[PDB]
């Protein structure tokens, strides 16, 4: 909904919906085809880069490094990528920061080395297995060995945003009254917690101030109950 | 030389210690592959319960531990639980000459005083000359030990002048 | 030919130079991600890799480490030979040093397995 | 003094091996040192 764009013969929203019917691969190419100009939102847009920038850039190239993990301990291994919509949705994403780096230097990098950016043959294997999931299709093996190889650009460590198990029907529950005994999404996840960090639901156990500028559309957005978030827990500072 | 890296530690003022993860943790864990520099598992509890609750102050237990076994230490009716701590009702069973319990009743174990109290004494001592010289000289020796202390410097001079002033 | 010694008084001031332009290029790279980060953008210029900087500095770590041990072995071959053997050779016959040495490595042996029979009757 | 390798066990059994002349970016340049390139050690260490 950031589409603050100038009145058209037709709405942002179905427009980008639309985007999705685009050209195969060189999104430098798609943008072109559908518009670059009615993008701008904002010259203080620097915030998706410390926090959601890097995010979107994990996840995608997790979602490439997944696929030679074929033979993994799991029927599905670790994700499905059968969907197609979801990655057409990661496709508007890309394009829309595209533009945004096309307008504020403030892009994505790729987090690693040699940018030589580095973004287009990754959308384009998205795409190429796109094909292979848009609708009605199987998934290819020339997609296999294009991403098999990895490049000098590929970091790990992904959040992987889920909640601790209590799988304590009738086999097992360690706890007591008390003494928990040891064992995040807009970043902020430190090795020991130094500020509020409001904890949550499952994963978020975001910082209560967040030390916001603009990015306040987050803060705003996450006040009441979350997505398995309606457990918002109150875990002390016990850093160590 | 590298002042910049101290400075710019100066300048890390703003609440978000986040960025220096994605600056610093890239190139570390490629370059360096400990992801688990210390897979033993971690949980202990701190505090669940760990308290006396029994006795008095165990500082004045070490020290009475210590003591000669020719001096017997007894309980005197309640009065010295935990602040005072200390009713030093001692017997001095030995070879040499009995004589009467002593006081000593001390303070706080952070010992801004000493024990010599002397409550029971006034007729205790009056009566009997020979006490009464026994008096005479533990009062001259206890006035002459500087910052005497607990159990250990009031029993020992307690006793020494007591076989000292035989005569 | 380079020697040890002159590669080393050779390297120790390019790995001076190097950490200092490590750490300096180090100090750009995290001031320029605070603005970006904690305050707007103003440093508009591209960074460099800055991993190319501590991995040539661990590299030339290494090459040194193993050049100043190549050495060390050296010196201490060298004390171990004039200590297990005298200083002669082209002046010594050098069939008879080889002979030497084989009866020196064979009176080791059975001192070795001496000693290993000593330890089995022991047990 | 040629021609490095690294190998490094992490996990229960899991030992890892790399070529240590590419700096994380082969294509980029290299160490400046030792010879890069000691061969098809993939398929060598694949044998077995």
């Amino acid at each position: 909904p950031h589409f603050l764009n100038t009145p058209d013969k037709s709405p942002g929203d179905r427009l980008a919906e639309i985007c999705a019917k685009i050209t195969d691969v060189d999104i430098d190419k798609v943008m072109i085809n559908l518009k670059t100009e009615e993008f701008v939102l904002d010259m203080n847009t620097l915030q998706a880069l410390q926090q959601l920038l890097q995010w979107v850039g994990d996840f995608v190239l997790y979602l490439l490094v997944s696929l030679p993990n074929q033979g993994s301990p799991l029927r599905p291994g670790h994700s499905f990528l059968r969907d197609g919509t979801s990655l057409g949705m990661l496709r508007e994403l890309m394009v829309v920061i595209r533009i945004w780096g096309l307008l504020k230097p403030s892009c994505l990098p790729v987090y690693t080395a040699t940018s030589d950016d580095s973004m287009s043959l990754l959308f384009r294997l998205l795409t190429k297995l796109w094909i292979c999931c848009r609708d009605e299709g199987a998934a290819s093996p020339a997609s296999d060995g294009l991403v098999s190889r990895l490049q000098p650009k590929q970091p790990l460590r992904l959040r992987f945003g889920r909640a601790p198990t209590l799988p304590s029907s009738t086999s097992t529950l360690q706890l007591d009254g008390l003494t928990r005994a040891p064992g995040l999404h807009l970043g902020a996840y430190p090795t020991e917690e130094c500020k509020a960090c409001t904890r949550c639901g499952c994963v978020t156990m975001l910082k209560s101030p967040n030390k916001t500028t603009a990015v306040t559309q987050w803060e705003q957005r996450w006040i009441k109950n979350c997505l398995c978030g309606g457990l918002w827990r109150r875990v002390p500072l016990s850093c160590s | 030389q590298p002042l910049l890296d101290a400075v710019l530690a100066n300048i890390r003022s703003p609440v978000f210690n986040h960025s220096l993860y994605r600056t610093f943790v890239p190139a570390m864990m490629a370059i360096h592959g400990p992801p688990i520099v210390s897979p033993v598992v971690c949980s202990r509890k701190r505090r669940f319960e760990e308290d006396e609750r029994q006795s008095i102050p165990n500082v004045l237990q070490g020290e009475v531990a210590r003591l000669d076994p020719k001096f017997l230490v007894n309980l005197d009716p309640s009065h010295c639980s935990n602040n005072g701590t200390v009713h030093l009702i001692c017997k001095l069973d030995d070879k040499d000459l009995p004589s009467v319990p002593p006081l000593e009743l001390s303070v706080p174990a952070d010992y801004p005083a000493q024990s010599p109290m002397w409550i029971d004494r006034q007729w205790q001592y009056d009566a009997n000359p020979f006490l009464q010289s026994v008096h005479r000289c533990m009062t001259s020796r206890l006035l002459q030990l500087p910052d005497k202390h607990s159990v250990t410097a009031l029993l020992n001079t307690w006793a020494q002048s007591i076989h000292q002033a035989c005569l | 030919d380079f020697d040890p010694v002159q590669r080393y008084k050779m390297l120790i001031p390019q790995l001076k130079e190097s950490l200092q332009t490590l750490m300096k290029v180090a100090a750009q790279n995290l001031i320029q991600n605070t603005n970006i980060d904690n305050g707007q953008k103003s440093s508009d210029a591209p960074l460099q890799r800055f991993d190319k900087c501590l991995e040539e500095f661990y590299a030339l770590c290494d090459q040194l480490e193993l050049c100043l041990r190549l050495a060390h072995e050296c010196l201490s071959q060298s004390c171990d030979s004039a200590k297990h053997s005298p200083t002669l050779v082209p002046s010594l016959p050098y069939p008879q040093y080889l002979a030497v040495i084989k009866a020196q490595i064979t009176c080791a042996k059975d001192i070795h397995t001496a000693l290993l029979d000593c330890a089995n009757k022991v047990t | 003094n040629m021609y490095c390798i690294d190998i490094y066990c992490r996990s229960r059994g899991v030992v890892a091996i790399r070529d240590g002349a590419y700096s994380l970016f082969d294509n980029s340049k290299l160490v400046e040192g030792f010879y890069p390139a000691p061969g098809l050690k993939t398929f060598l260490n694949m044998f077995v």
